[PDB]
RNA sequence: AUGUCUUCAUUAAUCAAGAACGAAAGUCAGAGGUUCGAAGGCGAUUAGAUACCGCCCUAGUUCUGACCGUAAACGAUGCCAUCUCGCGAUUCGGAGGGUGCCCUGCCGAGGAGCAUCCGGAAACGAAAGUCUUUCGGUUCCGGGGGUAGUAUGGUUGCAAAG
RNA sequence: GCUGCGGUUAAAAAGCUCGUAGUUGGAUCUAGG
């Protein structure tokens, strides 16, 4: 349509929009806690992690590399971080 | 390579003009754009605009009178002495009535009838009408 | 196969002018 | 050969339009009804066209045929379009357990509405 | 609409919609209805769906002289609706094929002059609008998701395809405009010389 | 003459009595007397008369076209061409296509806005295939500097002072004079400052005298 | 436009695309001038005699954005919320 | 396209000399072979001496003998 | 002249295709370029289907089929008539004819 | 290509001279020599047939190591950056759901097709558009048709030739 | 033809890429009252 609102952009068209193409640019990754039951150790891990992050002293794997979002490994939950 | 983000801007203002559109938006800003297209404002071929900050570049939104012929920009910045003032209006400008030739000089960025109000000569940015 | 034959004939009469000349 | 032209085509529609009450399905009476009703100055020409005319009225009988206007056939049309039931298929009163999917969501309460009779799917 | 609450959309209005299946478009959608389209079949707004009838109703009304309204249509489906409309509105009526030449050939004795044009469907009835387009015919038509919007002026978005809804929204469109010419009244309903104007009267009947 | 049409029966009726108001209001002009009506000091001229011809199995069939252009000298200006087998139906069919075809022309000043309009408002340029027309404006006595073809057209159009820059082939008549006359007509599109104030849509003729229509 | 010593001395002033604000020429026929009647909120019945005067120009019309535009002007003015 | 920025003077200018070759007329102008090939060696009368006379079969369609003098 | 949008080839995102020789002339024509039918018959002619089930030593036994996937270029095919001259617009269908 | 809240921080675009690669044929040397097959030889056809058709075949066609650097080497459209429309399909990766497949008017990157503003002499082109309203950067090339890509000079090559 | 030409088919995009000279190069530092 020739009136467009460039200024407010629609909320969801936002969200479906490229990172780059955004009125203002923002990633579309994240920090989590993970919480992984067992040695219920908080551990902050990036979203599409590309390292294998490990328990500190835990010793164990809580994500796996991925071509995109790094996969948590079973039994581990997340939560964002603000 | 981006090489002349005012010759890109303007084009972008000249293809929204053409299809009607109400706002278009102008990738990256620069303090050139801006005072263009504060002149142009002045002069009434647009309307508000607003500059939106991404800690980078920017961009800005230009709202759209549909009142704007042609916007363009002349590369390189040719040296226009007051002399040549009136040759290079005469070639450039539909009519003596309206249009107005954008320069740079010591002063600032001005049009052509200031530049001969102040007695000014500098660099040739662009025109529009 | 008309240009390319006057090609070839000119290549010819150049091969000949070649033999000529030395 | 045996195909009719234009002219006589003509013919015979504007005579089936204007004399419908005198066209009847025998040929012999239609070149009658044709002679004293019409100037045709051949009767090779009368004769195709009252032909023509008995063919025509073996379609009419069957059905409406385009191009031809008759009053009982455009009654019963007429008739037929008037056709009006004794009460509304989409009244209140009938409208009384319409199943509707989940367009509800929003589309039939942002609006204003709480259509008792919607039953969601 | 008219920033009125008397001429809003009322609960049996809204009610026949569904009943007559006014409000499932087609599968196939345009951008420029993007709008009215609330979330397979799409389902459009009804809301919208009412504003634009009423636009369209206060558009044709702006014609004083009733007859120089044209309606045309094409679909075997909207045949009734289009007779209907045009007696209880006073307009004319174009069935089936449309002659090229109807608004452009000043010589043809099917020459008219439309000051207003209104179409059943856009792509059925494109030599309509592109005739349209050449006398600058203004035009309104009932236009599904997936119909173009060139060269049209108001589009009031229905389900121009089924055989039920189409019939309802001629009848809808007559019932406003009527209304709001004053032949007729929102409480005493659509009813002429005492008779009842009924939905189905408009509603396709197969021979 | 007997109208055919609305806008006919409104001129003979006298309810439109200016050509302003059906370009206004953009209506399409379908019979020559309209233009008669309203606008009575016309004058014409055949630009050219070329034949044309067709091959056949018996020969080549020739038709005679003819390119007419008629003006008021005062703003108004219309182009017509005809073909025809015969050279006097082919200037009456020319004669009526440029009636019809005439449009209005704006008028605008070089320099200091003194006295009346005396050439065109800014440079404005007209194309047809490949001649390329660019009107440009120039100060009072300086004439029409261009070249025959657009010269004429300019006169009946009744700008006094011009320059002409024109580019492609030219020597093609219809070309020319065609590329000429969308250059004029381009000046009442041409969106100056001037012509910002925003003014209040008027009812159309039809609307305004509907009753001597519907009666 | 205004000239001489204060005359208009133009032949007619255009009218403009009540959206774009395009002139629309004298032989632009593929633009329109849409009216709609003025109703009062209670009784709903057309006031005679007035109507609001839309138009639209052919490019527009043609873009196929008439129809948004129509839609946008009328709730400008109130004849839709 | 051409060049444009403000520091390519030297480029245009050399680019039009070379390509001022390609013109026929400049070439024809400047060659410096012009006096040697031309028999008139650059003036616009010259005078000479009769040797035999000829006529010439005019070009198609025209059929006449044109009466001529090689000098 | 150009007289098709894909210059008569199927050839796109690619610099070479090889070719392949034609069922009829031999001829070298490019894959894409050549025309390619794929028919499938009964391995009998239905004049002979019935005889050869009179004939059968078994008694349900389902008859074999060929299958053939042939390539013509152009001159071939055109004059084998497996393809037409079509007009101006009729060049741009598609879709295959029916059969 | 995609993913990346990883790193450097203007390091970039196009490029005289210069350099690599570069179909097929062709040349040199060594191996192979099935098939096909220039040249060649026959049988046909023909007025003739140094051809089309058929038969037997030599170089070659294949591999290794070197030369040549030309093709309608074509999209007959140089490269980089940016803006302008609609639709539904297709290859790759991603995101979110459902059960390898389906769904998301989902996001990028390709390769296309048909609704296409404007452009063009037109054929036609989502670029060949945003150009007399000309002007984002840059390289190469053309100036009526032949003579002629010939003569001569230079240069590379074993030659053919470039 | 710098202003100011043209290179799909009319003459004209190098077969393609790397590359020195040359040409051209993103945004950003006192704005306000």
């Amino acid at each position: 349509p020739l009136a467009v609102d460039l200024l407010h952009p629609e909320p969801q068209r936002e969200i479906r929009c490229h990172k780059l193409k955004r009125l203002v640019q923002h990633p579309n990754s994240y920090f989590m806690d993970v919480k992984c039951s067992g040695c219920f150790k908080i551990s902050t891990v990036f979203s599409h992690a590309t390292t294998v992050v490990v328990c500190v002293g835990c010793n164990t794997v809580l994500c796996q590399p991925t071509r995109g979002k790094a996969k948590l490994t079973e039994g581990c939950s997340f939560r964002k971080k603000q | 390579v981006r090489m002349n983000v005012l010759a890109d801007a303007l084009n972008a203002i000249n293809n929204a003009e053409k299809r009607g559109k109400r706002q278009v938006l102008i990738r990256p800003a620069s303090k050139v754009i801006v005072r263009f297209l504060t002149v142009m404002m002045k002069h009434g071929y647009i309307g508000e605009f607003e500059i939106v900050d991404d800690h980078r570049a920017g961009k800005i939104v230009v709202n759209l009178t549909g009142r704007l012929n042609k916007a363009s920009v002349i590369s390189p910045r040719l040296n226009i002495r007051l002399n040549d003032l009136e040759k290079y209006t005469n070639t450039l400008l539909p009519s003596r009535q309206f249009g107005y030739l954008i320069l740079t000089t010591s002063a600032g960025i001005m049009d052509h009838e200031e530049a001969r109000r102040k007695h000014l000569g500098g660099k040739i940015l662009g025109f529009f009408f | 196969m008309r240009e390319k034959w006057r090609k070839k004939r000119m290549r010819r009469l150049k091969r000949k002018r070649r033999a000529a000349k030395k | 050969s045996r195909v009719r032209t234009k002219t006589v085509k003509k013919a015979s529609r504007v005579l089936i339009e204007k004399y419908y009450t005198r066209m009847t399905n025998d040929f012999h009476n239609n070149k009658r009804v044709c002679d004293e009703v019409a100037i045709i100055g051949s009767k090779p020409l009368r004769n195709k066209i009252a032909g023509y005319i008995t063919h025509l009225m073996r379609r009419i009988e069957r059905g409406p045929v385009r191009g031809i206007s008759i009053k009982l056939q455009e009654e019963e049309r007429e008739r037929r379009d008037n056709y009006m039931p004794e009460i509304s298929t989409v009244d209140p009163s009938q409208l009384t357990s319409i199943k509707v999917d989940t367009d509800t969501s929003d589309m039939l309460k942002a609006a204003g509405f709480n259509l008792p009779n919607v039953t969601v799917e | 609409s008219g920033g009125a609450a008397h001429s809003a959309l009322t609960e049996e209005d809204v009610m026949k919609l569904l009943a007559t299946q006014a409000h499932l478009g087609s599968t196939n959608l345009n951008f420029q209805m993007q709008q009215y389209v609330y979330k397979g079949p799409n389902i459009i707004n009804v809301k919208k769906t009412w504003e634009k009838l009423l636009l369209a109703a206060r558009a044709i009304a702006a014609v004083e002289n009733p007859a120089d309204v044209v309606v045309v249509s094409a679909r075997p489906y909207a045949q009734r609706a289009l007779l209907k409309f045009a007696a209880h509105t006073g307009a004319t009526a174009i069935f089936g094929r449309f002659s090229p030449g109807c608004l452009t050939n000043q010589i043809q004795k099917t020459f008219k002059e439309p000051r207003l044009l209104v179409i059943s469907d856009p792509r059925i009835d494109h030599q309509a609008v592109t005739e349209a387009s050449y006398v600058g015919v203004p035009v309104i038509s009932f236009v599904n998701t997936e119909s173009p919007l060139k060269l049209i002026d108001i589009g009031v978005p229905c389900n121009n395809k089924g055989e039920r809804s189409i019939g309802l929204m001629w009848w809808m469109l007559a019932r406003e405009i009527l209304i709001l010419r004053g032949k007729i009244s929102r409480q005493t309903g659509f009813v002429l010389e005492g008779k009842e104007i009924m939905p189905d009267l408009y509603f396709y009947r197969d021979p | 003459w007997t109208p055919v049409t609305k806008l006919g029966r409104l001129v003979k009726e006298k309810k439109i009595t200016t050509l302003e108001e059906i370009y206004l209001n953009s209506l399409p002009i379908k019979e020559f007397e309209i233009i008669d009506a309203l606008c009575s000091n016309l004058k014409d001229e055949v630009l050219k008369i070329s034949p044309v011809q067709k091959q056949t199995t018996a020969g080549q069939r020739t038709r005679f076209k003819a390119f007419v252009a008629i003006g008021d000298h005062a703003g108004h200006v219309g182009l017509g061409v005809k073909c025809s087998k015969e050279v006097a139906t082919a200037i009456r069919g020319a004669i009526v296509a440029a009636k019809l075809a005439v449009v209005p022309v704006r008028r605008g000043y070089w320099g200091n806005k003194i006295g009346l309009p005396h050439t065109v408002p800014c440079k404005v340029t007209g194309k047809c295939a490949s001649v390329m027309v660019r009107l440009i404006p120039a100060p009072r006595g300086t004439g029409i500097v261009s070249a025959p073809v657009p010269k004429k057209l300019l006169h009946m159009a009744g700008i006094e002072d011009c320059y002409t820059a024109a580019k492609g082939s030219t020597a093609t008549l219809g070309n020319f004079a065609k590329a000429t006359y969308a250059a004029l007509q381009r000046t009442y599109s041409y969106l100056t400052p001037d012509l910002w104030k925003e003014e209040a849509l008027e009812k159309s003729p039809y609307q305004r005298h509907h009753e001597y229509l519907a009666r | 436009m205004q000239n001489d010593a204060g005359q208009t001395v133009e032949l007619y002033v255009p009218r403009k695309c009540s959206s774009s604000n395009r002139i629309i020429g004298p032989k632009d026929h593929a633009s329109v001038q849409i009216d709609f009647v003025d109703v009062d909120p209670e009784t709903g019945r057309m006031i005679p005699g007035k109507s609001t005067r839309y138009a639209i120009c052919g490019a527009i019309r043609r873009m196929g954005e008439s129809d948004d535009a129509i839609l946008r002007l009328a709730q400008k003015d109130g004849l839709v919320p | 396209g051409k060049p444009k920025g403000l520091c390519t003077a030297r480029k245009l200018k050399t680019h039009r000399q070379e390509q001022r070759w390609n013109d026929k007329r400049y070439k024809k102008a400047h060659i410096g072979t012009r006096w040697k090939s031309n028999p008139f060696g650059g003036a616009s009368h010259a005078k000479g001496i009769v040797l035999e006379k000829i006529g010439v079969e005019a070009k198609q369609p025209n059929s006449a003998i044109r009466k001529c003098v090689r000098v | 002249t150009f007289k098709r949008r894909n210059h008569g080839r199927n050839k796109k995102n690619r610099g070479h295709v090889a070719f392949i020789r034609c069922t009829n002339c031999g001829r070298c024509c490019p894959k894409d370029k050549a025309i390619k039918k794929f028919v499938v018959r009964n391995i009998v002619e239905a004049a002979a289907v019935r005889d050869i089930g009179d004939a059968s030593a078994y008694t349900q036994y389902a008859l074999p089929k060929l299958y053939h996937k042939l390539h013509y270029c152009i001159a071939c095919a055109i004059h084998s008539k497996v393809v037409r001259n079509r007009s101006r617009e009729a060049r741009r269908d598609r879709n295959p004819p029916p059969r």
